RNA sequence: GGACGCUAAGCCGCCCGGUGGAUGGCUCGGCUCGGGGCGCCGACGAAGGGCGUGGCAAGCUGCGAUAAGCCCCGG
RNA sequence: CCGAUAGCGAACUAGUACCGUGAGGGAAAGCUGAAAAGCACCCCGGGAGGGGGGUGAAAAGAGCCUGAAACCGGGCGGCGAUAGGAGGGUGCGGCCCGAAAGGAAUGAGCCUCCCCGAAGGAAACCGCGGCGACGCGGGAGUACGAGGGGAGGGGACCGGGGUUGCACCGUCCGUCUUGAAACACGGGGCAGGGAGUUCGCGGCCGUGGCGAGGUUAAGGGGGUUAAGCCCCGUAGCCGCA
RNA sequence: CGGCCGCCGAGACCCCGGCGCACGGAGUGAUCGGGUAGGCGGGCGUGCCGGUGGCGUAGAAGCCGGGCCG
RNA sequence: AAAUAGGCGGCCGUGGACGAGGGCUCGGGUAGAAGACCCGG
């Protein structure tokens, strides 16, 4: 399924990523981030943090981080990976957009959620002759776009 | 088990019998013989043909709450209804006795017992 | 209703509410049971056995309600699971409710529903 | 139809189950020892019996014969 | 003055999606018992083992360069 | 009799993978659907991944029947940046919803009247006392009182759930200990596994049969597909000194 | 410190009903109600067997959440 | 942030209108672990 309901060829645009291998972190703090923007502005904010000249604020998780200039919490990074994946599929949103006959450049982000997947684990050595888990997580995200409306 | 508790249904039809008796003619003896067939089957009356002989009211209706143990000798002319009768027994009251009849059928003989006297 | 004095003492002892019937901590510990299921206390720390102030009231023979409640709901009437249309005799409106199975099939059920309408008995849910 | 573990329950929280404490239960010690565990020995390591006489002793004598000169009458 | 005029981060419950593999049904397998059979074989070169062998073969299974087989009889 | 964190170590290429100089040690891995129809063709995506559309059921679309909890994300409802904690219990307020299984519409929370009425038991004011505090007499066992009964009014929630404020109380759990909230011991959390069984003998008990007797074992006959039950067998044991 | 007086304040004590236990037959108890070690007694649940009697695609078990009873 | 949460003076408001203060920006530090602080533009 998806986590919102869609009807999706008429009043809604929709993709979704499986098995990209991303903080979750990074992933909750772009989510919340981006709702409630227009598309448009979603790709703006993506193009600058790739460039590292926009800090997104970590404000739901807030350790060992320094602090960064002017306002808002100081902790925050720049998730870059995250940043260069999430923009293949507002390319994709975008697109899909264009064949529904929707308008593919006024679009709002209504609701936009990560998903904590499957867990690619193996190990790496540590003294002594133990062996400890080397992992990465994988996570699935998805994203759904509605229509204006007054 | 190791609990009480009679499973012969002819026994515990028998001991409701006794208590119909005891409120309504309101007399001992029927109340007495209920006690007696509640009590454990190694604590039920063994009776001797011989302990008969040596030991009763000529002529008078004994109760017997367990069962009456012949091969013995008897020329005492008692009448006896009980619980139980060996066959051996069981020939030997009518014999040389009164006669032989099972405990239910005391009932007809004194709804309330008159000249009855109750045998361990 | 059922009576008067009925309807008041069981919304008494709905409203205080009987036990817990989960010793001691189950918000902290799902690790000891749900609210259900009352265990015997089998501690030597347990401050419910003794019968602690701020800790609640413990099973006891007292708390046996009327035996007009007991046994029963509390509008008196007595259920009987229904399978099959053989089964629903003798059922009476004067005592009994009957309860409709989730498995019971549309065709024996038509049957079953009728006959219990007829009976005058009352039912979980319309039909 | 009773077995051993039903008379037990799954009792009281009792840990040992109608033998008090448990750490009297955990082997063969707790006994007394295993067996009989002496009686004309020198050690009283079983004094008094299981009858209060304490203990009763063994090893007392009289003859019995060969089994084919007895006879038992009948 | 008291007012919701904006209280972020967060706490608690529930809900929805994922994660996870418990749970039920399923079982060409074990396990135990009863009956019968098998009841020896080999330097006349055994058993066991190794390496090959198939159109494509990684393992298993079957065979021996006559290589997942050849012949005869009966069914 | 057991059933895939069980029964053989092994139900599935298993004594395999694998370890050790060797002797020797030793796992895990069962399930599509009626039929593979196991996804043509098209848009997008560097993309073989994924997404959109077409796929009887696809929430049966590839260790795919079912699909728990711990847990992660977003959201909803409540609380929240001057106030205190074994995380709550009980009473009483707020806010929040409640289609169903409950009770009630043949009357729910609720309100009102009348009466009965346990334990208990005033006031106003008066009189007389007391250094006074205050007592005593009358008011008066009255007014009053839990609880119950009946009647009436109203007409849809109430119970119950989520969360929270206030008043009050509240130092886990299990074990060890004379004493545990403990600076005694043990616990990250959830799920699954996880400990009173069999035989012989002795002493008890309850029930049941028979009775001065009681009981047959082994065996073969028999019956049956086999077998049990049914009958024979009293060898032998025990009691009757 | 020595007198004195009025109140507050427990699951106590009192009181109404309900409930168990004990006793009464085929109501009664001023002289009944704490509870570890330990003894005694009753019920529930679990798998499979046998007998008996039912249910299922016109929708089983299991799962999840909610209601209700003891 | 002394909850007796202070005083004075000035500045301001009045997805889906408009927008005072303020930061990020740039050139440097009297400043300086990150940030902040300060000054010029």
């Amino acid at each position: 399924g998806y986590s919102f309901q869609n009807f999706d060829p008429k009043r809604m645009a929709r993709a979704s990523a499986r098995d990209l291998r991303i903080s979750p972190k990074l992933a909750v703090e772009v989510c919340r981030e981006l709702r409630g923007m227009m598309l448009n502005d979603a790709l703006r904010y993506l193009d600058d943090v790739i460039a590292l000249k926009r800090p997104v604020p970590l404000k739901r998780y807030n350790d060992s981080q320094g602090h960064k200039p002017g306002k808002g919490f100081g902790p925050g990074r720049y998730p870059v990976k995250v940043a260069k994946a999430i923009k293949k599929v507002l390319l994709n949103v975008k697109n899909n957009a264009v064949q529904k006959g929707l308008d593919p450049d006024k679009l709002k982000i209504i609701h936009i959620a990560a998903h904590k997947g499957p867990v690619l684990r193996g190990w790496y050595p540590r003294a002594f002759g133990r062996a400890t888990p080397f992992n990465e997580q994988t996570t699935h995200i998805e994203v759904v776009v509605e229509e204006i409306r007054r | 088990m190791k609990r009480t508790g009679p499973t012969d249904p002819n026994l515990r039809r028998l001991i409701r019998y006794l208590r119909k008796k005891s409120n309504e003619y309101g007399v001992k003896i029927w109340k007495d013989v209920a006690w007696r067939l509640e009590r454990p089957r190694r604590q039920r009356a063994e009776v001797n043909v011989s302990k008969i002989n040596r030991y009763a009211n000529d002529g008078e209706m004994i109760v017997v709450p367990g069962s009456v143990l012949g091969a013995g000798k008897l020329e005492k002319k008692v009448i006896v209804a009980a619980w139980k009768f060996s066959e051996t027994a069981r020939r030997k009251i009518i014999e040389a006795g009164g006669e032989a009849i099972t405990i239910e059928e005391l009932i007809e003989r004194n709804p309330t017992g008159s000249g009855v006297r109750i045998m361990e | 209703e059922k009576e008067f004095k009925r309807l008041l003492r069981v919304r008494a002892r709905l409203k205080r509410k009987k036990p817990r019937f989960l010793r001691q901590e189950w918000w902290r510990y799902p690790k000891f049971k749900n609210d259900p299921k009352w265990r015997r206390p089998k501690g030597i720390d347990s401050k419910m056995r003794l019968k602690l102030k701020g800790k609640p009231r413990s099973p006891s023979i007292g708390w046996s309600s009327p035996k007009l409640v007991r046994g029963l709901h509390p509008s008196g009437y007595e259920e009987v699971l229904v399978h099959n249309v053989k089964e629903l005799e003798a059922l009476d409106p004067k005592r009994q409710a009957a309860r409709i199975a989730h498995t019971v099939g549309k065709k024996k059920r038509i049957e079953i529903i009728k006959r219990a309408e007829e009976l005058g008995i009352k039912v979980l849910n319309p039909r | 139809m009773i077995r051993r573990r039903k008379k037990v329950r799954k009792l009281r929280g009792s840990h040992t189950h109608g033998w008090g404490c448990k750490k009297k239960h955990r082997g063969g010690g707790s006994k007394g020892g295993r067996g009989m565990a002496g009686t004309g020995k020198r050690n009283k390591s079983k004094w008094t019996w299981t009858i209060k006489y304490a203990p009763d002793h063994l090893g007392k004598r009289g003859f019995s014969r060969p089994p084919e000169v007895q006879r038992e009458v009948r």
